[PDB]
């Protein structure tokens, strides 16, 4: 369970692939990816979590 | 086939520039001269099965000598000057094995050898041994000669 939900929304701040092995014709066949994302949730989910705390009654 | 060379007869000649006469000194335990070429391994992208060794720089070893504490020779008086920093003279050393008759079968011929270390043996009350001192030189180049290379 991510931050308080079952999913982690957001967009990709960063990405870096670093291929380390190859073949004779160099099909790569080893990757080592280094992702990095941000929070950025949708506006319908953020409004729904607000009405669940103090809905003005 | 001709007989291999044994390792218990050897002469050593020194030639300093302080000292006008070339002198010849008997040792017990000349250590042994190494000579490494210092390759380095490179890894190519698409090649996984062969190796690649690239030649760089020839490294020479060190001349470690051992003899007993005997009367003051022109070489122990010369290490005393260099290790007191009164001179920084270095010598051309010629080391050679001898066969059954007298003949030099191999010669090693070091250049610009510098005295760098003196090491005294142990003084022990029950010991039954000769006091051996250990001498050590760093040279610049090395050039082996002779018929038994």
């Amino acid at each position: 369970r991510w931050e308080n939900k079952g999913w982690f929304a957001g967009r990709a701040r960063d990405l870096s692939v670093t291929y380390t092995l190859f073949d004779r014709d160099a099909t790569p066949l080893r990757a080592t990816v280094q992702l990095s994302l941000v929070a950025d949730e949708s506006f319908v989910i953020q409004q729904s979590l607000k009405t669940q705390s103090a809905p003005d009654r | 086939m001709s007989t291999p060379a044994v390792s218990h007869r050897f002469l050593v000649n020194f030639l300093f520039n302080n000292i006008p006469n070339p002198f010849d000194i008997a040792f017990q335990r000349i250590s042994g001269l190494s000579r490494t070429l210092e390759v380095s391994q490179h890894r190519e992208g698409g090649e996984n099965v062969r190796n690649l060794w690239l030649a760089e720089q020839v490294n020479h070893g060190s001349l470690v000598l051992e003899r007993g504490v005997m009367n003051a020779s022109p070489l122990t008086l010369q290490f005393d000057r260099v290790l007191r920093r009164e001179s920084t003279q270095w010598a051309n050393v010629v080391i050679m094995l001898l066969n059954e008759l007298s003949l030099p079968v191999t010669t090693w011929t070091l250049s610009h050898a510098l005295p760098v270390r003196w090491q005294m043996g142990d003084l022990d009350a029950g010991s039954n041994q000769v006091l051996i001192n250990t001498l050590e030189l760093r040279y610049q180049d090395m050039r082996m000669l002779g018929v038994k290379l």
